[PDB]
RNA sequence: AAGGCGGCCCCCUGGACGAAGACUGACGCUCAGGUGCGAAAGCGUGGGGAGCAAACAGGAUUAGAUACCCUGGUAGUCCACGCCGUAAACGAUGUCGACUUGGAGGUUGUGCCCUUGAGGCGUGGCUUCCGGAGCUAACGCGUUAAGUCGACCGCCUGGGGA
RNA sequence: UUCUUCUAA
């Protein structure tokens, strides 16, 4: 059921935190895509999304580390 | 796992609620995991049989799920 | 002795021992006990009944700086990991916070080797 | 045993009082099958037990019961390297029947002469909580929260 | 291609695949000798050195314990440039091509149906599992063959000794 | 926790 496949992006934009704040977890770990069902094209895309927004400190890497 | 107690919660509420979201969050297995030093070929061989037990039990479940039994 | 209302209980559960140190809010301790230190020893002391007699302690021994409100971070992986914080609102602790605290390393510095037991 | 619980035999009530639980008493006290000294022995350490005590011989019986009746016992398990005494919880039955061989064993091993004088004497002594007995009472309760981590 | 490759970003760069065409016209396949690549350990020179850790030391364990366990800990692990050229370097299966019933998947293109939803119908690459004929000493292999054939190469000839 | 070995036809 996944989303990306449905409504159709080219890319995932790393600038849209807050479609990439439903792939994340409370402690900011990237979710799996046994459970989102996101298909592994665009899971290989948001993992490489998330991996940059958290350098640009738009994501945590975890929600302890101050 | 960063946890509030909310208000007007009594406390073996939140500690259960605290036990889930460790248990969510996989914190006690993967300090486990990383208690020794585990070889790439330990680490591919126990994956391996790990995905070997994930699909002949789904043959094994549905080869007995047709068969009666008595 | 400055009487502090709030404070933060560290607990370093660790598999052969566990260890409670009630601190402020920066940092600055205000006593601790261990499980060791309360009279157990080896297959005794790495117990969970052990750490709630170390939380017991602890408490204890910040009776005098009036402490009402505390919140929880729990480290490392033990069987004190979930018993202390029964008897540390056993002490009569209005709890805040549960914060596990543990520390993951994105797969940083090596372990120790398997022990071939 | 490993397949089945029991059914439990029915026991007689002593003939002096109607109590079942002081004719389970003559029971341990009896040795070689010799119920009918053993009747007389427990019916003449009880004659002076109540002469102390000016109660009834079952009443002042129990308070002697009470105070050697243990609460938690151990039981090896030794699961890991070495023994583990893990504190066992006692059921009621067991209660009743641990106090009667304790003031029985410990009555062997007093000093007086005659037989009902060294169990009147013990249970004069229960009551007032000194004795072996009672320190028997002691060892298994002193083993128990020595051994509480266990559980 | 194998060894192997895992944060993120840039620069340089190899290969694969697909869709339609266009084009060259057998230009192909294999390969002794040859040459190149080739895990870890090791070696040389120069750095670096947190963690881990042969050696070594101490503690235990034990009849002994030059071991397993513990507390330490040096080469080493890391980087540059050379050398070594070996592994259960394994799919224990050389490469290339052709044909031969199926099923459930994974991944990656692409065409088509009204995408009337993540669907419906196809058509390529790669890959996993089960299994038919057939084969095989059996185990099993089974369109990615160990089936049916063709081309070339490497290799085998009782166990030791080796 | 440690826990070894047994010839002759
Ligand atoms: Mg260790
Ligand atoms: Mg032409
Ligand atoms: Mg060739
Ligand atoms: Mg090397
Ligand atoms: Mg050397
Ligand atoms: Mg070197
Ligand atoms: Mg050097
Ligand atoms: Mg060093
Ligand atoms: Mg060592
Ligand atoms: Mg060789
Ligand atoms: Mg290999
Ligand atoms: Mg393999
Ligand atoms: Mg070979
Ligand atoms: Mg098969
Ligand atoms: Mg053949
Ligand atoms: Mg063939
Ligand atoms: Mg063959
Ligand atoms: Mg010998």
């Amino acid at each position: 059921f996944c989303r990306f496949t449905a409504e159709g992006v080219q890319e995932i934009d790393y600038k849209d935190i807050a479609t990439l704040k439903n792939y994340i977890t409370e402690s900011g770990k990237i979710v799996p895509s046994r459970i989102t069902g996101t298909r592994a094209k665009y899971q290989r895309q948001l993992a490489r999304a998330i991996k940059r927004a958290r350098y640009l400190s738009l994501l945590p890497y975890t929600d302890r580390h101050q | 796992p960063v946890i509030k107690v909310r208000e007007n919660e009594p406390f073996d509420v939140a500690l259960r609620r605290f036990k889930r979201s460790c248990e969510k969050a996989g914190v006690l297995a993967e300090v486990r995991r990383r208690e020794f030093y585990e070889k790439p070929t330990t680490e591919r061989k126990r994956a391996k049989a790990s995905a070997v037990k994930r699909h002949a039990k789904k043959l094994a479940r549905e080869n007995a799920r047709r068969t009666r039994l008595y | 002795r400055k009487q502090v209302s709030d404070g933060v209980a560290h607990i370093h559960a660790s598999f052969n021992n566990t260890i409670v140190t009630i601190t402020d809010r920066q940092g600055n301790a205000l006593g601790w006990a261990t499980a060791g230190g309360s009279g157990f020893r080896g297959s005794r002391k790495s117990t969970p009944f052990a750490a709630q007699v170390a939380a017991e302690r602890c408490a204890d021994a910040v009776k005098e700086y009036g402490i009402k409100n505390l919140e929880v971070m729990v480290k490392g992986p033990g069987p004190g990991r979930e018993s202390t914080i029964r008897a540390l609102n056993a002490a009569g602790f209005r709890i805040t916070n549960i914060t596990d605290v543990t520390p993951i390393p994105h797969n940083g510095c090596r372990p120790p080797k398997k022990r071939r037991v | 045993p490993r397949r089945r619980v029991i059914g439990q035999r029915k026991i007689l009530p002593d003939p002096k009082f109607g109590s079942e639980l002081l004719a389970k008493f003559v029971n341990i006290l009896m040795v070689d099958g010799k119920k009918s000294t053993a009747e007389s022995i427990v019916y003449s350490a009880l004659e002076t037990l109540a002469q102390r005590s000016g109660k009834s011989e079952l009443e002042a019986f129990e308070v002697a019961l009470e105070n050697v009746r243990p609460t938690v016992e151990v039981k090896s398990r030794r699961v890991g390297g070495s023994t583990y005494q893990v504190p066992v919880e006692v059921r009621p039955v067991r209660r009743n029947a641990l106090a009667m061989r304790w003031i029985v064993e410990a009555a062997r091993k007093r000093g007086d002469k005659s037989m009902a004088l060294r169990l009147a004497n013990e249970l004069s002594d229960a009551a007032e909580n000194k004795g072996t007995a009672v320190k028997k009472r002691e060892d298994v309760h002193r083993m128990a929260e020595a051994n509480k981590a266990f559980a």
